């Protein structure tokens, strides 16, 4: 929020003109696929051992 | 709602359906809503 109670971000305009204020962009990374493999893998392991 | 080809059944059904909802009122708990329903970016998740 600015002084006028309104929120501004990268895409804000006044009178249709982009303000291009200069807010940062930060990257967050490392997210992975879920455990759906566990039970087929644990049957597989047993059959393999057998 | 998500179509049947977008459901990963082991994530939904590793536990019985018996406790997905509050027994006093039968509304499903909030954590299962985005797992079953698609919603737009910036949406207020408490509204549905």
């Amino acid at each position: 929020q600015f002084l006028d109670g309104n929120f501004y971000d990268l895409n804000s305009t006044i009178a249709g003109v982009p303000l291009n204020i200069g807010f940062p962009s930060r990257v967050f990374a490392g997210f992975a696929a879920l455990p759906a493999w566990v039970i087929p893998v644990s049957v597989g392991s047993s059959v393999g051992i057998l | 709602f998500k179509p049947g080809n977008q459901i990963d059944f082991n994530r939904l059904f590793t536990l019985p359906v018996t406790e997905l909802f509050d027994p006093n009122t039968m509304f499903v708990y909030d954590q299962y809503v985005p797992l079953l329903v698609n919603l737009p970016s910036g949406f207020d998740q408490a509204s549905i």
